[PDB]
């Protein structure tokens, strides 16, 4: 999977 | 019957024995001859190695032989004493008494004396010396003993492994015609090395480069969604002096803003001037980091820094790549930190036909002029880090650091290290400062004051990593190193290198  | 009387003698000598010295004396023979009918005069013998002694019975008791050859006695151990005597109406007895002593020829001369040396050997015993004719003994261990034409006896003592099982002990027994012997014994003392203080010296070069302003542009990029290259602004980076494009920013934003990066260039701390052998911040480098959806981040850019140096201007490009991690976040905060690795990259430049060559460094904590430089910096989520761009200028073609050579057995100013007698002698232990031990530092580099030693056990060395602004005038580089021989002795000595600039 979603953010990084 | 007459009455036997009681016949003692006395120690033959105060020890009842009968040593070298005494059998080329004569020796007094004593004793006592009481009760019975023994009287004053009566008639003592004694057969002492087939010579008969006789002598009478004086007031007391007490009888004497004046003088009995010690060689007689050195022959026979056992002996006899016989007194005759009578009652008053003539009957006659004999009473007896029987004397034993011991008989030892031999003395002891004892010695410590260094190994691998030849040694004078003073105070022997009383009556010393070697059979007619022979000049020299060989000892257990294969030394000798030789008499030499000034009357004196010189040991040559072997060398010894002082760290094994075997004693070093030696010894030679000496046997005489007469039946005197003479056993020496010689404790073989280790040597050692001495190691000798050394001095090295190295000059590093100085050097003022004229530059004009620095302009740093992100030129491309490798991945990522929705990547812009722009002159900073005040809101995303910053502003700076020139139009080139100083930011980059990538990313689906999943909270905020874009993920990315940031160069505001030195130009006016720096004013247009460069030094050799000095690392340089050639500008302040953001990594701005917010969370991005995953899959939309660069995994490298590239930024070229372009300057001119004065000579005519010749204009240079570093060229700096930088690999980026836009980590995949979770609830470790430390584990979703993205990552920023810059490259040792370099460019070689002429200035009157005299080349250089700018090397990137690293990243180094703003404001920390003497902090660490890191070639990866790791920033939150959330979060912008900071860190000045670090490079060298440093002449001809950037392969190697200021260096020096040598070796700590030469004579480097002092003299060369003494080995010892045992040799096998190497380089143990290596440190930086005044005090060393065997340790596993030898053939490693290690970290002085100002550069970096390589010291072998076999004494050769390479030794500036210091920025020369960081050398001060009269610095010294001093190691500590340990030599030890073949059976462990050791000796430390302290490597010098004085550190100029020119
Ligand atoms: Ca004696
Ligand atoms: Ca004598
Ligand atoms: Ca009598
Ligand atoms: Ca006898
Ligand atoms: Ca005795
Ligand atoms: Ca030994
Ligand atoms: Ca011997
Ligand atoms: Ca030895
Ligand atoms: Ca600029
Ligand atoms: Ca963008
Ligand atoms: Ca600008
Ligand atoms: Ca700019
Ligand atoms: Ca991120
Ligand atoms: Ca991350
Ligand atoms: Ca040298
Ligand atoms: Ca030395
Ligand atoms: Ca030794």
């Amino acid at each position: 999977g979603y953010t990084s | 019957e007459a009455t036997a009387g009681t016949v003692t003698v006395n120690a033959i000598t105060s020890d009842d024995t009968i040593d070298g010295i005494e059998l080329g004396q004569t020796i007094s023979i004593s004793g006592k001859a009481v009760g019975g009918d023994i009287s004053v005069g009566d008639v003592v013998k004694m057969t002492i190695n087939n010579t008969e002694y006789s002598t009478t019975v004086k007031a007391g008791g007490i009888w004497m032989i004046a003088g009995v050859l010690g060689s007689d006695l050195a022959a026979d151990s056992e002996f006899d004493v016989v007194v005759t005597s009578s009652d008053a109406a003539g009957n006659k007895v004999q009473s007896i008494g029987t004397s034993t002593h011991s008989v030892d020829l031999s003395a002891e001369a004892n010695f410590s004396l260094a190994e691998g040396q030849q040694h004078v050997l003073t105070n022997l015993p009383e009556g010393f010396g070697f059979p007619d004719g022979t000049t020299e003994v060989v000892t257990n261990f294969g030394g000798t003993i030789t008499l030499g034409d000034d009357g004196e006896y010189r040991y040559d003592a072997p060398v010894r492994d002082h760290g094994d099982a075997v004693s070093d002990k030696d010894s030679v027994t000496v046997t005489l015609e007469d039946g005197r012997t003479f056993t020496v014994n010689l404790d073989i003392q280790d040597s050692a090395p001495v190691a000798v203080d050394d001095q090295d010296s190295i000059v590093v070069q100085h050097e003022e480069f004229e530059v004009s302003e620095i302009a740093a542009s992100w030129v491309s990029y490798t991945h990522g969604e929705s990547v812009t290259t722009f002159d900073g602004t005040s809101d995303l980076g910053g502003v700076d002096n020139d139009s080139a494009k100083d930011q980059i920013r990538w990313g689906n934003p999943a909270e905020s803003k874009q993920s990315g990066y940031g160069f505001i260039d030195n130009d006016s701390n720096l004013e247009g001037r460069f030094d050799l052998n000095q690392d340089i911040s050639v500008g302040t480098f953001t990594h701005y980091n917010y969370p991005v959806y995953s899959g939309g981040a660069i995994t490298s850019a590239e930024m070229s820094v372009e300057f001119s140096v004065l000579d005519v201007s010749t204009p240079v490009t570093l060229t700096v790549n930088f690999d980026h991690n836009e980590t995949p976040n979770t609830n470790d905060v430390n584990a979703s930190r993205d990552i920023v690795t810059v490259q040792n990259t370099h460019v070689t430049f002429e200035r009157d036909g005299d080349i250089y060559t700018v090397q990137i460094v690293g990243f180094r904590e703003v404001g920390n002029p003497d902090g660490e430089v890191v070639t990866s910096i790791y920033t939150n989520e959330n979060a912008a880090t900071s860190y000045e761009l670090v490079v060298r200028v440093v002449e001809g073609d950037g392969y190697s650091l200021p260096s020096t050579e040598g070796n700590i057995f030469d004579d480097n100013g002092l003299g060369a290290d003494s080995l010892g007698a045992d040799g096998s002698v190497t380089v143990v232990g290596v440190a930086v400062g005044a005090i060393v031990s065997s340790n596993e530092s030898v053939g490693h580099s290690i970290e002085g004051q100002y550069g970096n030693l390589v010291l072998n056990s076999d004494g050769s060395y390479v030794y500036v990593t210091a920025s020369v602004s960081d050398i001060p005038a009269g610095a010294t580089e001093s190691f500590a190193y340990l030599i030890q021989d073949q059976d462990g002795s050791t000796s430390s000595a302290n490597l010098s290198i004085n550190v100029g600039t020119n």
